[PDB]
RNA sequence: UGCUCCACACAAUAUAGAUGGAUACGAAUAAGGCGUCCUUGUGGCGUCGCUGAACCAUAGCAGGCUAGCAACGGUGCACUUGGCGGAAAGGCCUUGGGUGCUUGCUGGCGAAUUGCAAUGUCAUUUUGCGUGGGGAUAAAUCAUUUGUAUACGACUUAGA
């Protein structure tokens, strides 16, 4: 039709952090929707792609992804954890983020 | 869930609102915030025009010029504030920064763009009745914003404008909702009621 | 040649006025004030939906614009009498506040077919709505 | 500690081959829990009898349930508390529908009013009120008025979302 | 505090229409139309019976029950001006020097000139506000009388005349000269 | 055989981060919106809110080929009529017909093997290069010169 989206967005916030150090191996999303910890149990375990371009074709693609997963809510306002294969970049704190409905138990 | 975001400026508590506008840039909303003018400071104006010219006596004793710089014009009283609730000093906090434009008034294009409130930063909302509070506008003039007789009389030609439109879409409004009312009362109406619309 | 004043209409806390529980394990019932407790806290009960006689913050409930005649203290039982004479329940279905408060329920309920019949019945009514705007 | 609740705690010195079968105090002790409830009871028997927690025992201890939780009263209360420069007595007046929770009000109020922490505070007595017209605080007297309704100004509704499309309205 | 509900009522006589707005006053009598901004201080207008308007403070606090009693005082200021008017006199109080004052225009501006204050050669103007109708009375010497429908106008006229002839740098207990309010009455009163 | 604009063709370059729609009164908030009527007002009456949880859009090989019915609507695209908009207008509103689609309704055909998932590629920026179609045909600096200028630069004058 005009819409052919799978996916919920969100937004890479930081990584996990306190004051003055930061754990890039962790990252904040918050999944545009989602309110609370408990609308964020639904999306646990969800994959996670981060979609760039790249000029340099790689395997006839100029598009590539970072894949990662929702491991845990974070917070009281729905923003969850997750963890990539790769850590992504921290100059995509702001950038934009494709939550899948895969695997899918509902 | 908008690309751009404009915020109408008018009647929202000034350090609540920047608090709102750095989380969102700083989460990738860009946001225009329009009639900067019309923003209020809880307190009253003897308060915080003091505590402007407390911020205006301070400066690099040996060259004004490379000092604290006191912008007067509401847009970049309100800029002040939302800098120092962002890291300014560093890329991400300039690429938050580079999302944000203030104006006073409304401007083109936003003069036909939805304007939305922030509920959160409102002062109708959060100020306790009975509790004086100042407008952005008067302070700016009183510590030497120029242009306020400017931008009123450029948002009385904008209002008027707007207030012509408004018409024509009340008129066209009443059209359709009669339309619609007519509409009803059919079988795919009621079968739409059925399903909760 | 007459004084005229906006009455400016304010719904009061008063003993028999109509209450929507906004919060907690009731969120979404119908009670009744029985007592005012102080500015802030008012004693209330719901026995037709169930909800407790209990203290319970004013900032947690919503004033309805209904009222009915009720004895200040009055217990349970006179209160859900009380509540049937005055027939409580079909004031408030008949209002176009739970009216919308049933239709976001429903719009919630529907399955993937149920909204894509909602499309197609929508397309068919703008048709005709369409039609109808040109026409007029 | 969702709310303060009332406890009777009983006890008594130890017996001994002079006094077998002591007095048996008993007192009434608004505490968030059991050992509160009889660290209070010890600590108020410190200053009535020569017996502390070493020489004593606990009898029994019981929370003492609102014989109405869903009638308004109007409590009148005594309490005794400590302000930074001396000891003082007042008489306060709480409208409630239990005694916990009026002795929670309470708390409330001398912690806003004068400071005056937990620590601080001596229960004198808690009495409800039986007949209008003993009542004597204009704050809760105001409340007694025949047919008193009042209305709410200026409703704040709570927004989840951050921006609001419509300039909203207080009404109610 | 806190009280509850706080009342006030203002009667309104046989000639004379009220119109509240959201708090704009707009009050009509025998001898003419005023209007009062009242938008500072949260209170309720209710009509009861076209003789008499209450005005309330709800879950009001003491300064807040205090303004209720000042807004009953400032729209029975309006009724009061608007049926029998304001008419505040005052008396030349002068020792040596005449004080002379007179009634001029510039471009219609309608000036208070007071001269020989003193003996001083400044000329001191103070402005006629709009409303106000300034007089100078037979019968009885050296007293100006003005009046109007708004009391506030007329007693800070009258007061502008009073603050403008204050003697300088000399014992102003010994030295009483100066133009100073005798009387505050009404025009229509008798 | 340079420069500039347009159009289409390939290259390269990147992306502070498209993935149905940024969806326009103003003012008050101890008040308002909408509708209706009149004696056009600070009017009567009705109605609404208690969130956008909305409205709009939205089905078709990322959306194909093709047959009809009903209506004369919707919408796209260029060509076009007029008007308005200077705050940063660069947009808004219209007119006329033309050329498409239309899922308002009823049909017939196609899809497969990307193999049980891999963004699975659909966007908007900049700069080149080529082709074909309009358009225009300068200056500045150094050197020389002045002294209203001047440490040097700079400034300020003159010179087919
Ligand atoms: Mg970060
Ligand atoms: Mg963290
Ligand atoms: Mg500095
Ligand atoms: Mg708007
Ligand atoms: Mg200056
Ligand atoms: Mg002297």
């Amino acid at each position: 039709a005009e819409s052919h989206r799978l996916y919920v967005k969100g937004k890479h916030l930081s990584y996990q952090r306190s004051k003055r150090v930061n754990n890039p191996n962790v990252s904040l999303i918050k999944i545009e929707g989602v309110a609370t910890p408990q609308d964020a149990q639904f999306y646990l375990g969800k994959r996670i792609a981060y979609v760039y371009r790249a000029s340099k074709e790689v395997r006839g693609s100029k598009i590539r992804v970072m894949w990662g997963k929702v491991t845990r809510t974070h917070g009281n306002s729905g923003v969850v954890r997750a963890t990539f294969r790769n850590n992504l970049p921290a100059k995509t704190f702001g950038a934009s983020v494709r939550i899948f409905l895969y695997p899918s138990n509902i | 869930v908008e690309p751009v975001v404009v915020i109408d400026g008018k009647g929202h508590l000034v350090g609540r609102l920047a608090s709102v506008v750095a989380k969102q840039l700083l989460n990738g909303q860009k946001i225009v915030v329009v009639r900067a003018e019309e923003l209020n400071i809880s307190g009253e104006f003897f308060r915080n025009k003091l505590k402007y010219h407390d911020f205006l006596r301070k400066a690099t004793a040996f060259n004004k010029t490379r000092g604290p710089f006191h912008f007067r014009a509401p847009s970049r009283i309100f800029y002040k504030a939302l800098r120092g609730m962002v890291s300014h000093k560093t890329a991400r906090g300039k690429a938050a920064l580079e999302r944000l434009k203030v104006f006073e008034g409304i401007p083109p294009p936003y003069d036909k763009k939805k304007r939305v409130v922030v509920p959160q930063a409102l002062r109708v909302l959060r100020l306790k009745p009975g509790r004086k509070y100042t407008t952005l506008g008067k302070l700016s003039t009183s510590v030497g914003w120029k242009y306020e007789d400017v931008v009123a009389k450029l948002e009385a030609k904008r209002k008027v404008s707007s207030a012509e439109y408004y018409a024509k879409k009340r008129a066209f409004t009443k059209k359709v909702a009669s339309a619609n009312a007519t509409a009803a009362e059919s079988d795919v109406a009621k079968q739409l009621a059925a399903l909760g619309y | 040649t007459d004084s005229i004043v906006k009455a400016s209409n304010w719904r009061l806390v008063e003993v028999g006025r109509v209450v929507l529980i906004k919060k907690g394990q009731s969120a979404g019932k119908l009670a009744a004030i029985v007592e005012i407790i102080d500015q802030k806290k008012v004693l209330i009960d719901g026995p037709k939906a169930g909800v407790p006689r209990q203290a319970i913050n004013l900032g947690q409930v919503v004033l309805t614009p209904l009222t009915f005649a009720l004895p200040r203290g009055a217990r349970t039982a006179t209160v859900s009498k009380k509540w049937a004479a005055a027939a409580v329940c079909e004031k408030w279905a008949a209002s176009s506040w739970a009216k919308k408060i049933a239709q976001r329920e429903r719009r919630a309920a529907l399955t993937d077919f149920e909204r894509f019949q909602v499309m197609v019945l929508r397309k068919q009514k703008r048709y005709t709505v369409k039609k109808a705007l040109a026409k007029a | 500690m969702a709310h303060f609740k009332e406890y009777q705690v009983i006890g008594r010195r130890l017996p001994t081959e002079s006094v077998p079968e002591p007095k048996l105090f008993r007192m009434r002790i608004f505490a968030s829990n059991e050992v509160i409830a009889k660290s209070r009871y010890w600590y108020f028997l410190q200053k009535l009898h020569k017996v502390k927690k070493a020489s004593g025992e606990i009898v029994s201890i019981n929370q003492i349930n609102e014989a109405h939780p869903t009638k308004v009263k109007n409590f009148g209360v005594w309490v005794r508390y400590d302000s930074r420069s001396g000891t003082h007595n007042m008489y306060k007046e709480i409208r409630d529908v239990s005694r916990v929770a009026a002795v929670e009000t309470l708390y409330q109020d001398m912690a806003a009013r004068h400071r005056a922490r937990f620590r601080s505070i001596h229960i004198l007595k808690v009495a409800e009120i039986e007949k209008t017209a003993d009542v004597k605080r204009q704050y809760v007297k105001q409340f007694l008025t025949k047919d008193l309704k009042f209305p709410l100004p200026h409703r704040v509704q709570k927004s989840t979302k951050t921006f609001s499309y419509k300039r909203p309205s207080t009404f109610y | 505090m806190k009280y509850i509900q706080t009342e006030q009522q203002i009667e309104v006589p046989e000639g004379v229409t009220v119109s509240i707005k959201s708090r704009i006053v707009k009050v009509v009598g025998p001898r003419g139309t005023l209007t009062k901004n009242l938008k500072h201080i949260d209170v309720t207008f209710t009509k009861v019976n076209n003789q008499l308007i209450k005005v309330a403070v709800h879950n009001g606090g003491r300064k807040h029950v205090a303004a209720l009693r000042t807004v009953k005082s400032l729209v029975d200021n309006m009724i009061t001006g608007v049926t029998k008017g304001y008419k505040y006199k005052m008396r030349y109080v002068y020792a040596h020097f005449p004080i002379n004052v007179n009634i001029v225009e510039k471009d219609g501006a309608k000036f208070i000139e007071v001269r020989n204050f003193l003996g001083d050669k400044k000329i001191r103007n103070v402005p006629v506000r709009d409303g106000v109708t300034i007089e100078f009375s037979t019968n009885v010497k050296d007293e100006i009388v003005l009046s109007g429908n708004s009391v506030e106008d007329v007693s800070q006229n009258a007061a502008d005349l009073q603050q403008i002839c204050r003697v300088r740098n000399k014992d102003i207990r010994k030295f009483l000269d100066g133009i100073y309010v005798s009387h505050k009455g009404f025009i229509t009163e008798d």
